Parts: structure tokens; C-alpha cells; sequence
């Protein structure tokens, strides 16, 4: 949705 | 000399349909365990991340950003005010919880 990582070094996800 | 979950800022305000960042850095990726952003205390689970990590290739890490586990709320909405928790959890069946930074309070402009 509106929600993101600032980096992308660690797979993340929003929930 | 355990894990620390660093959140730098006890509130942002932000304008409506402004993005902002909630910031999050933690001392130390060990425990392995996830790290996950909550609103409130009840609360309700934003966001998620792992520690393992992408292949360093695909990246174009450092000491600090490996460490960083900050996020971004895009086209905020008056909905998106409170308070916001980043918590670092031990893996385990089940996880459990072992720090949480202090939490961050959003303020909504109109």
C-alpha cells in the first residue's frame, strides 16, 4: 500500500 | 550489552498528502528475528522486515544501512496519525518479542 522500506538490503513487506 | 532499537525521533508532523519517514536503526541484527513497525500498544502491524538479506549484487549494504530498518508513509492521510513502534522480535516457534524502540507520534496537518 502506502507503506515502504527506506533500503532495500533486508526483503520487507507491509502487515 | 543485548540489542537496542534506536527510534531518534518522539514525533514527526507531516502534511496531509505529504510523505514522511519513521525512523528506525537497530545496534545489532543478532538475534536473527524480524523487525516489525506497529501503530499503538491496541495495536495493529504495519510493517515487516526479515534480517536475512537480498544477494549483495542486486544492491546497487553498509554498516549502517544494514542496520536500518526505517519506513516511509506515502500520501499521508489524517487516518495515519498515532503512534508508531518499531520491535525487534527473536525468531522462534513462536517469535517473541525482545526490545521495542520508544515509539514516534505522527501529527496529521489538514
Amino acid at each position: 500500500x502506502r507503506y515502504s522500506a527506506v533500503y532495500s538490503i533486508h526483503p520487507s513487506w507491509c502487515g | 550489552t543485548e540489542v537496542k532499537v534506536i527510534q531518534p525521533e518522539k514525533s514527526v508532523s507531516v502534511a496531509a498528502g505529504d510523505s514522511t519517514v519513521l525512523n528506525c536503526t537497530l545496534t545489532s541484527l543478532l538475534p536473527v528475528g524480524p523487525i516489525r513497525w506497529y501503530r499503538g500498544v491496541s495495536r495493529q502491524l504495519i510493517y515487516s522486515f526479515t534480517t536475512e538479506h537480498f544477494p549483495r549484487v542486486t544492491n546497487v549494504a553498509t554498516k549502517r544501512s544494514n542496520l536500518d530498518f526505517s519506513i516511509r508513509i506515502s500520501n499521508v492521510t489524517p487516518e495515519d496519525a498515532g503512534t508508531y513502534y518499531c520491535v525487534k522480535f527473536q525468531r522462534g516457534s513462536p517469535d517473541t518479542e525482545i526490545q521495542s524502540g520508544g515509539g514516534t507520534e505522527v501529527y496529521v496537518l489538514a
